[PDB]
């Protein structure tokens, strides 16, 4: 963020004739991942569901991002 | 632009809906089963069959 935000650079020949550059930047900050369960208490085979909200794990706007479980 | 295919099951709900408030004898009443797992073809009709090994699950009474 701030001074280190991802900035794109592009030279240009201005109307005056100088090769002045034009640049734009947009911050790419992180988010605090929040994980919670749907209920405070659960019965046997109550089908608990884990909801994880954290936008930084989205690595593609096209494909569906998934995370498997390690079996080793 | 690539597109992904997601493999996921669904929760079914079998319901018996009588035409009236009492299921008297000699009254055929519809049985409705909503299960996306058995809908394996989006361009045709899938009919359950005991003789078909592909149809894994069949309701029973």
């Amino acid at each position: 963020t701030d001074e280190d935000a991802p900035r794109v650079n592009y030279n240009d020949l201005g109307a005056d004739g100088v090769t002045t550059p034009v640049s734009d930047q947009e911050e790419a900050p992180s988010h605090s991942g929040v994980v919670s369960l749907n209920a405070d208490s659960y019965k046997i085979a109550d089908t608990v569901v884990i909801t994880v909200e954290d936008l930084d794990l989205n690595v593609d706007s096209d494909l569906i991002d998934i995370f498997t479980v390690v079996s080793d | 632009t690539p597109q992904t295919i997601l493999v996921g099951f669904s929760f079914a709900s079998i319901d018996i809906q009588p035409v009236t408030d009492e299921w008297t004898s000699g009254q055929e009443i519809p049985v409705v089963i909503v299960d996306a797992d058995q809908n394996k073809n989006s361009r045709a009709d899938e009919d359950l069959d005991l003789n078909n090994p592909d149809v894994t699950l069949i309701p029973a009474l």
